[PDB]
RNA sequence: AUAUACCGCCAUCUUCAGCAAACCCUGAUGAAGGCUACAAAGUAAGCGCAAGUACCCACGUAAAGACGUUAGGUCAAGGUGUAGCC
């Protein structure tokens, strides 16, 4: 026979509970597979729904450090001429020579960031 | 809508032979005829007692072959020799088909006067051209 | 005494060694990690996604190793123990490479328009005695109109078990083994078809290897 | 006597294109509904149009035109149920 409701639970539930009634003879080729190695969630249906009140997605932003200075540089020297490639891993931009070299002397020891980004600029300039 | 020899259609199940589903459009562009009198053609006489005759012996036969005729029959008449061919079925036993055999073999021709013939042809089962 | 063809494989685990076709690296670089904006996502995604970059959604590539993971043990399985495996999508730019993946392997590829009662009207739409597919496999689950596919439901009405990739605007409720990943980008799909091929290559000669062993024994 | 019991043979829409067995899905498994070819659930035997035939052509004209509608027409063509007369 077999349970076409898709609704209720998951198909290892409704196969489980019709072979031990007796209604499903013969068990099915994936019953065995699911039983040894069964997903990390019951495939059972769920109803999606709208957030109405104070309800918010828990998904965050991702926002790094570097990403202070690095909207800093655009805002002052802009988007250069050396253009982002992004076919090859390990492309370093020019906005990434400076971050790298910002963080540089941010290590060694310097404190207030205008400073930093005198230095900086300066051995970019260099 | 024209009803004069159109088996409706019922529900799909319907056995009907090829006769019996030809309406009378194919009178001659698909059936042909049943009966094969000349009287009909041109130049003759007698055509109006060959019909008196034809209906008669549609009856007969449908009335002395009691519930075996399987579809109806073919009343040629070439010469005195009148046919009366048949598609008769294969339930009453052969000493009855043959005894009903010669008692319209020899009625008829006491009847009309002339040599008339039953070529009978049994067949198993009515048959189905199609299910309306 | 086949049950040592058919048990062996179902108490080893990653009897096939497929756990060494994929790395975190390789899916890096396939882009499987982009996915769509926080505005198409889906509230079933959003315990697979990692975060959102730039209103941009990263799907979070470690649970899509390990669903991954577990996608391609159990296809392995079916194609070993000798399943049909259907590779269903309605991309258009894809469908030329999942229709010779499957003819590359021995499985079967639906690309086209699915028509209503494929496998649920089958035995009337195909034939009396008609195999239904014993494992559907879904590269891309939505369609063209950007909702779920009808064979992810009747796929379950029907109790076939379903392996999908599921990107940030697709519903993972209704598919067996989700694996979180992109769908969008020829890189990602690709691989996907070579991780599927070599798995279900790889089961069914490891099948036959083991028929001959047993012959032969 | 009843066409308001009918067979029979027709009118009419029709100078139409629908009627549909059997399944399947949707609607929280309601009456019901089922469309998108760069396609979203419909698949379909059968009847009808169409096709094939008649007449001088493949044109035109014929024939043909289902399911049902109108208790539309005829117990007086014939057969006939019901009720009646002898
Ligand atoms: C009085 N009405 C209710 C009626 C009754 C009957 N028959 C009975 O009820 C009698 N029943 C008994 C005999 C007692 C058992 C009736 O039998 C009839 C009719 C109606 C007529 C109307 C006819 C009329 N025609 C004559 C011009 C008409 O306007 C139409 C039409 N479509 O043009 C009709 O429908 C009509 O012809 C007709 O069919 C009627 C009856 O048959
Ligand atoms: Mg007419
Ligand atoms: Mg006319
Ligand atoms: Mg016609
Ligand atoms: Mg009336
Ligand atoms: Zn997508």
């Amino acid at each position: 026979a077999g349970s076409r409701l898709e609704t209720v639970g998951s198909i290892f539930s409704r196969t489980r509970d019709l072979v031990r009634a007796g209604v499903l003879k013969e068990k099915p080729l994936w019953f065995d597979v699911y039983d040894a190695f069964p997903p990390l969630r019951e495939p059972v249906f769920q109803r999606p729904r709208v957030r109405y009140g104070k309800a918010k997605a828990p998904i965050q932003d991702i926002w790094y450090h570097e990403d202070r200075i690095r909207a800093k540089f655009y805002s002052v020297y802009g988007s250069g001429q050396r253009a982002f490639d992004l076919f090859n891993p390990n492309f370093k931009s020019t906005c990434q020579r400076f971050v790298e070299k910002y963080t540089e002397l941010q290590k060694l020891g310097e404190t207030d960031e205008e400073k930093l980004f005198v230095e900086t600029g300066k051995a970019l300039l260099a | 809508k024209n009803r004069a020899a159109r088996v409706r259609v019922s529900k799909g199940d319907k056995p009907v032979t090829y006769e019996e589903a030809h309406a009378p459009h194919y009178i001659a562009h698909r059936k042909g005829w049943l009966s094969l009198h000349t009287g009909n053609l041109d130049g003759e006489d007698h055509a109006a007692e060959r019909t008196v005759e034809d209906v008669f012996l549609r009856k007969f036969m449908w009335g002395t072959f009691p519930g075996c005729l399987a579809d109806q029959l073919v009343l040629k008449r070439r010469g005195n020799q009148l046919e009366i061919c048949a598609v008769v079925l294969r339930q009453l036993s052969p000493h009855k088909y043959y005894f009903l055999v010669g008692y319209s073999e020899t009625l008829l021709s006491y009847f009309y006067k002339c040599p008339v013939r039953l070529h009978l042809q049994t067949v198993p089962s009515k048959v189905v051209y199609k299910y309306l | 005494f086949n049950d040592k063809i058919l048990n062996e494989p179902l108490k080893h685990s990653d009897f096939f060694n497929v756990k060494e076709l994929f790395s975190v690296r390789s899916l890096f670089d396939a882009r499987v990690h982009l996915g769509h904006k926080a505005g198409c996502r889906h509230r079933f995604m959003e315990p697979y996604i990692f975060g959102s970059r730039l209103d941009h959604d990263i799907i979070d590539l470690e649970q899509t190793a390990t669903h991954l993971q577990l996608a391609l043990n159990f296809t392995a399985h079916m194609a070993y123990r000798k399943g049909i495996i259907l590779f269903i999508s309605r991309n258009r730019q894809f469908s030329y490479l999942i229709e010779n993946m499957a003819r590359d392997c021995g499985e079967y590829a639906h690309t086209r328009y699915f028509r209503g009662g494929m496998l649920t009207n089958a035995r009337l739409l195909f034939g009396p005695t008609v195999r239904l597919p014993d494992l559907i496999i879904f590269l891309h689950t939505l369609n063209n109109i950007f909702e779920p596919h009808v064979a992810v439901r009747d796929a379950a009405k029907m109790n076939i078990p379903t392996v999908g990739i599921v990107d940030t605007n697709c519903n993972p409720c209704l598919i067996t083994y989700p694996v979180p990943g992109n769908d969008d980008s020829p890189l990602a799909v690709h691989l996907y078809c070579r991780l599927f091929q070599t798995a279900i290559t790889r089961a069914k000669e490891k099948r036959q290897q083991v028929e001959a062993l047993y012959r032969l024994q």
